[PDB]
RNA sequence: GCCCGGAUAGCUCAGUCGGUAGAGCAGGGGAUUGAAAAUCCCCGUGUCCUUGGUUCGAUUCCGAGUCCGGGCACCA
RNA sequence: UAUGUUCGUUA
RNA sequence: AAAAACCGUAAAUCCUAUCUUUUAAAGGAAGGAGAAGUCGUAACAAGGUUUCCGUAGGUGAACCUGCGGAAGGAUCAU
RNA sequence: CUUUUGAUGUUAGGGUAUUGGCCUAACAUGGCUAUGACGGGUAACGGGGAAUUAGAGUUCGAUUCCGGAGAGGGAGCCUGAGAAAUAGCUACCACAUCUAAGGAAGGCAGCAGGCGCGUAAAUUACCCAAUUCUAAAGAAGAGAGGUAGUGACAAGAAAUAACAAUGCAAGGUUUGUAUUGGAAUGGUGGGAAUUUAAAACCUUCCCAGAGUAACAAUUGGAGGGCAAGUCUGGUGCCAGCAGCCGCGGUAAUUCCAGCUCCAAUAGCGUAUAUUAAAAUUGUUGCAGUUAAAACGCUCGUAGUUGAAU
């Protein structure tokens, strides 16, 4: 008889928006960017 | 593929302490009771 | 009823997914040639594990035996064809020696960008796919076409492209300087 | 099960006591089964 | 079908030869604990089954109904 | 070589 | 050609029997699972009567006792 | 176990297209079986084959081809070279249609399509153009078959950019890196060639057609296994997560969110089954004093094995 907080935390958890952001690169050339930066910077 | 009887908040094992929520559950098929977990928050809210 | 014409699977996903030692050469390897997913190595290593088995099943077979000694150049033969076998390599030892980056070598992708045309392997990349690549009276748009040494020295630009020879430049473009030009005038 | 009941390890039920109380139920079921049929 | 008995909290039970209505459990707040059990403090909740009469006043004394339960039975 | 029981649950 | 009979092929229904599968049931009696019940203290230390086996009887319960074994014993030993 | 009721065989015959207990008459008592007969189960049509395989193996095969069997369940029969035929007939059983009530007609496990069932499966389309069959054989037919429709069952290729200049960083005037700013190109629409039985798709050609290339990639994770946060909020043994170990009572790297990152990628999860993993079924190749496991002991048939010449 303890089931009417099903889903309590979903519910009081406060609501955020995913804000604006940039387009994410995909493909050949999203691994274009993980490839290359792990030699050049860091050293 | 069952018909929903009832809701149950099914206690958890002695090292953990929770109210799983389930549903009881008469199959289609044959006619058996099971009982079904219900994952998710608040997913049994969203079963009648 | 069904059709009869087969279809096969070409690469084999690697089990055990996350070894970092693996993932990183991987990594480095489709960088370094630009390919656009790690299904293009799995295929081109299992390519590689067809041609290396077929090769250590010749070796057991003992020399002067007919299955060895018609198999072996045909397999042999073939591999020169494709180039990753030279004149200072002629047993079938040699073909247990090759390696995935002189597999990758002969993609079309890879060997337009030595031959210049383009600055990079993914500048090569998209060019095959914009189509303006010819190898030979034949034009490709498939960046993995396996090249043979009988086609490097007729890879060149294709004729229907703007730099091989068509329509030169953008057409907006060329026509809005003309009209302001012509309103000036 | 096997000839390795009794192994007092785990601190359990001496064997001989529990098969004794075993057969000792056996014993009624079997009569209560000989008075129904 | 007469002869008896009880109806008291949310459940279960006690009441100077009428005047106050009470314990346990369910029940919130607590006190204790790292937490929780157990323990201990205090809340709350009732025409004392329903009607009628007796009375200055009734849960109590009557009378009846209702439900449920303990003892009835006629000859040869 | 008299008797001498028990220690709630979790972490 | 109707129609009939007789051997045969023989569906189908019924009765009986057997088997297989599923299933009801007063009552009985197990097992498992419960976070925290009552009773004792059986085992692990010589666990306070060494433990254990087979067998038989007895007791609220663990268990106790008899006979014959074992050491997995608390003894590798005048 | 089989054997009255044909079981095994002999003899004679009947029957057949032919041999045969296939059936009949007489006769004899045979036939099979621990090398598993007779039974029971199979969520069992068999094979070619499929998955997984280092090698052995294990599991699957309703389904392209071959063989078998069936046309709601049985049985019977005509025609015919060929059928115990079923879009042939006869009857019963179960369903079920029309009826003027007297009587008629039925068989989608063919192609579509409908109900039901279920976790579970497409169009009541176009055509004989190809393949091939039947015919009185070019010319007609063919839901055979082909073509398209639906179609993330599987399978293959492969977009979601590439490039040049300055700021910034590393370094002895070389790489990465936000601004600009011009080229390239499909996806899209329109027309055409062509394709096609006709049409569609593919391919090719001409027009427009990409800057937040809004033509905007997702799925599942970030304690360990196992790649990737001791970042910020919320909840506070609740809600929840979690295959397993575990997390959650105020600092939650594990829940609910944001950001970031990781992984695979037009694909990515989940359930069940199955293979490897599993030398945890072991012939290769396990284990048996104490982890599970040497029969109490000996004899002994089958079986297995057996000196040298």
């Amino acid at each position: 008889g303890s089931l009417a907080r099903a889903g309590k935390v979903k519910n009081q958890t406060p609501k955020v928006p995913k804000l604006d952001k940039k387009k994410r690169l995909t493909g050949r050339a999203k691994k274009r960017q993980l490839y290359n930066r792990r030699f050049s910077d860091n050293g | 593929k069952g018909i929903v009887v009832e809701k149950v908040a099914i206690e958890a094992k002695q090292p953990n302490s929770a109210y799983r929520k389930c549903v009881r559950v008469q199959l289609i098929k044959n006619g058996k009771k099971i009982t079904a977990f219900v994952p998710g928050d608040g997913c049994l809210n969203f079963i009648d | 009823p069904k059709s009869y014409r087969n279809y096969s699977k070409t690469a084999r996903n690697p089990k055990r997914p996350f070894e970092k030692e693996r993932l990183d050469q991987e990594l480095k390897l489709i960088g370094e040639y630009g390919l656009k997913n790690k299904r293009e190595i799995w295929r081109v290593q299992y390519l590689l594990a067809k041609i290396r088995s077929a090769a250590r099943y010749l070796l057991t077979l003992d020399e002067k035996s007919s299955k060895r000694i018609f198999q072996g150049e045909a397999l042999l033969r073939r591999m020169v064809r494709q180039g990753l076998l030279g004149e200072n390599e002629e047993k079938l030892d040699y073909v247990l020696g090759l390696t995935l980056p002189k597999l990758l070598e002969r993609r079309l992708q890879t060997k337009v960008f030595k031959l210049g045309l383009a600055k990079s392997v993914h500048h090569a990349r998209v060019l095959i796919r914009q189509r303006h690549i010819r190898v030979g009276k034949q034009m490709v748009d498939i960046p993995s076409f396996l090249v043979r040494v009988d086609s490097e020295k007729h890879i060149d630009f294709a004729t229907t492209s703007p730099f091989g020879g068509a329509r030169p430049g953008r057409v907006k473009r060329k026509s809005l300087k003309k009209q302001k030009e012509k309103t000036e005038a | 099960h096997g000839a390795s009941r009794y192994k007092k390890s785990r601190a359990k039920m001496r064997w001989k006591w529990k098969k004794k109380r075993t057969r000792r139920l056996q014993k009624k079921r079997r009569k209560m089964r000989q008075r129904s049929r």
